[PDB]
RNA sequence: CCAGGGCUACACACGUGCUACAAUGGCGCAUACAAAGAGAAGCGACCUCGCGAGAGCAAGCGGACCUCAUAAAGUGCGUCGUAGUCCGGAUUGGAGUCUGCAACUCGACUCCAUGAAGUCGGAAUCGCUAGUAAUCGUGGAUCAGAAUGCCACGGUGAAUAC
RNA sequence: UCCUCCUAAAGAGUAACGGAGGAGCACGAAGGUUGGCUAAUCCUGGUCGGACAUCAGGAGGUUAGUGCAAUGGCAUAAGCC
RNA sequence: CGCGGGGUGGAGCAGCCUGGUAGCUCGUCGGGCUCAUAACCCGAAGGUCGUCGGUUCAAAUCCGGCCCCCGCAACCA
């Protein structure tokens, strides 16, 4: 699956801080138990990993790609949002998790809904999809 | 008072040197060992708190001051007025043969020794310990406590700077790991 | 009647009571009465302080109670830190040996409460 | 414990260890011998042991040593 | 200081195991023999037995010796 | 076919057993009396080392002759004096042994330390009328090693049946 | 029926089925006097001890208290011993 | 709208009356009894006391507001 430098197979755990997929390549941490860490390649929080133990790390790739997290932000409300539900039905990744933040300091309506892609390229046409709606002033994969 | 005697010698002439003050009066000085001792298990049993008056009696020599609750709180189900833990201010003369006694004897019987924390400071260096057993006070018959009891004590010190306090308290040798 | 910090036991026949001591079991502490010369029989009361110095020297060739503790706490803390499986079974509060787990194991598992 | 007379490790995973340590950190090892013991020689290897489905990388380090690789590779996921 | 309700306190004599016998002032009831003075414990000895362990590489050499 | 893993997982439930909860008991010393077995790509004395399990050496025997292999309860003396207590022995750490390529998952045993629950068990429920029940110890098959299981042997030795 | 505030127009006083709340007791001490003392709350340190027991120090400043509602007042304390 | 009462384990009801710590029945779970289930027998768990705020050291309990439900009144017209 993923060729962790030369070599696959080996037990290895995807980063919960931010979402890898098959693009930039991955940069990988060698966790205490739960053998590699995944962490996608140049990160923040990856950052401060390489900080404080680099020995302990090497690269790996994607040999031969699957489920992330993505941030949409609507306008306020009273309605078009139910409009994203019935293209709920037209995105073919079934959704994985609904999370409204509609809180913050202003009448901001961000959704972090977290589904998957089968390629890089059907994400492309994702982002497409999610542009087109006018409701829709934000579409992004959250990290 | 031996220790005091010492005091007023080498450490004075000690730390004059590590601190160069200006002055004498400038030099820190211990000015009381507080005994603090909150059982909080008279509104429980009164008597209890008696014992723990005998073992600070036992140790400082004089009749502790038995404080009373300053708030009633329930976080302890405890009203204003009642007794709440006995303690002792013992200065002077006193103090000294007290820490001597202390240092000496008390610490050294201190079950799986290891130093004492130099974090202990309010700054101004009012050095502050807690011993958990106060059976390792020789006047203590160890058979005798029904309880163990243990307590707390606050050096109280004129030092200003907590390391000042730090410098002291290691003229008189002391722990501190 | 107070050595190794600890210890104040008595009309124990001196082996028992110095089992009473944390890091001794009887074969050591029989061991340290030999070496002392002291008679087993002896009530700690019996036992003069001439020789309790002796026994107090004495134990002190064996590791004992507060770094024993200490250091018995310092090997675990490796096991768990190194992520040995030992370590995952102590840090599991579980049997380590290879017991069995399915049914039994109540020491390490403690009450079967949940 | 275990064998009185000298610990016990596999060869091929031996050699496999004098290649990479000679030739300097290269890559994780795959390795299937979790009756091999420890190796000072071996501490900084990332070698990775088979699960029993993965082959699980492990940085080896100084307290890491009377120890068997299988007692790195849980094979009995729980919960 | 307030008399009577203080117990009473005198100079016993104290002594270690060790041979520093000290007198000091107290209650007790006479004195009190010891094992341990401050000066004939072991902190400046023993905090540095306390840490002594690690580094598995040299034992396992110890089985070596092949 | 192979290596590794797994059949040993663990909030839990049950069956069946071993060990205890003690003083007709434990501990130390001395000390008496078995039958039934098994054994060679085995049993392996004696002797030497080791605290020990064992290690080295090593006769005899494939056998009423050799070995496994001093049976233990019991008996005598002493001690502990009713305590979670010298009861109890789980758990764990450290240190070892042996088998077997190999003991991590996952072996048995030894030493040091540790020393838990448990102080006779709710409803309920089982076995047993004689050398039985109970209680103690021994052996074998299986087996490289690996039982409190099982099959088998002997010692001690009842109660009660209107 | 009585007590406190606002309404209430800076003296007093001033109505509504206007806006907000309390009293129908308590105490020989909580009274008298003499002397003495002064808070609340946070931070820091400290056996059990934790958000919160007691001790120590600091900051702080009456944000405390004043038998009971509110208002005014109180360190010369009327607050506390 | 007005007035009075109430809201407690999964369900029905105590305890709020006068502040500290919430009880019962059924039900729930586990075990037993039975060939099996039931009933029965033994054990055990199970309630942030409607909600919000205030009073108090302390609120299921005292006070006010709110929602919900029930009862009463809603008349001379």
């Amino acid at each position: 699956r993923v060729v962790v430098e030369g070599v696959g197979n080996l037990m290895h755990h995807i980063a919960r801080c931010c979402q890898p997929i098959p693009g930039d390549e991955i940069v990988g941490f060698i966790t205490q138990g739960r053998g590699i860490s995944v962490h996608r390649a140049d990160c923040e929080q990856l950052a401060e990993l390489r900080s404080h133990a680099p020995e302990r790390i090497v690269d790996a790739v994607w040999g031969e790609g699957y489920s992330l997290v993505v941030r949409v932000v609507a306008n306020d409300r009273s309605g078009l949002l139910r409009d994203i539900t019935t293209i709920l039905a037209n995105e073919k990744v079934n959704v994985l998790g609904v999370a409204s933040r509609s809180d913050t300091k202003q009448q901001l309506a961000t959704i972090d809904m977290t589904i998957e892609i089968y390629n890089l390229q059907v994400l492309g046409r994702v982002l497409g999809k999610l542009n087109q709606v006018p409701d829709v002033i934000d579409a992004r994969r959250l990290h | 008072a031996k220790l005091h005697d010492y005091y007023k010698d080498e450490v004075v002439k000690k730390l004059m040197t590590e601190f160069n003050y200006n002055s004498v009066m400038q030099v820190p000085r211990v000015e009381k060992i507080t005994l603090n001792m909150g059982v909080g298990e008279a509104i429980a049993d009164k008597k209890l708190l008696d014992n723990a008056a005998a073992d600070l009696a036992a140790i400082s020599g004089q009749k502790p001051l038995i404080t009373k609750a300053r708030k009633s709180v329930a976080g302890f189900k405890i009203r204003q007025g009642y007794p709440i833990g006995c303690k002792v201010t013992l200065r002077g003369e006193r103090m000294w043969e007290f820490f001597e006694r202390l240092i000496t004897i008390a610490v050294p019987r201190i079950r799986d020794f290891r130093g004492l924390s130099a974090k202990s400071f309010d700054g101004r260096g009012n050095y502050s310990m807690g011993v958990r057993e106060q059976i390792i006070f020789p006047e203590i018959d160890y058979d005798k406590v029904d309880r163990v009891r243990g307590l707390d004590i606050t050096i109280t010190t004129t030092a200003k700077s907590d390391e000042e306090g730090r410098a002291l308290l290691a003229a008189f040798d002391f722990p501190f790991r | 009647a107070r050595i190794a910090g600890i210890n104040i036991p008595d009309h124990k026949h001196a082996v028992i009571a110095l089992t009473s001591i944390y890091g001794v079991g009887k074969t050591r502490s029989k061991a340290i009465l030999a070496a002392a010369g002291i008679a087993e029989d002896v009530k700690i009361s019996e036992l003069s302080e001439g020789q309790i110095d002796t026994l107090r020297d004495e134990v002190a060739k064996f590791v004992v109670e507060g770094d024993l503790r200490r250091e018995i706490s310092m090997s675990i803390k490796r096991l768990m830190d190194l992520g040995c499986y030992r370590g995952l079974r102590h840090r599991r509060g579980l049997p380590v040996r290879g017991q069995r787990t399915k049914t039994n194991a109540r020491t390490r598992k403690g009450p079967r409460k949940p | 414990r275990s064998l009185k007379k000298g610990p016990f490790i596999d060869l091929h995973l031996l050699k496999k260890v004098e290649k990479a340590v000679e030739s300097g950190d290269k890559k994780p090892l795959r390795t299937w011998s979790r009756r091999s013991t420890i190796f000072p020689n071996m501490i900084g290897l990332t070698i990775a042991v088979h699960n029993g489905r993965q082959h699980v990388p492990v940085f080896v380090t100084d307290e890491m040593v009377g120890h068997k690789l299988g007692e790195f590779a849980p094979t009995r996921t729980y919960r | 200081m307030k008399k009577d309700i203080h117990p009473k306190y005198e100079e016993i004599t104290a002594s270690c195991s060790c041979g520093n016998v000290m007198k000091i002032r107290s209650t007790v009831g006479h004195d009190l023999n010891l094992d341990v003075c401050s000066k004939c414990h072991p902190f400046f000895t023993g905090k540095q037995r306390d840490v002594a362990t690690g580094g598995r590489v040299d034992r396992f050499n110890k089985r070596f010796n092949i």
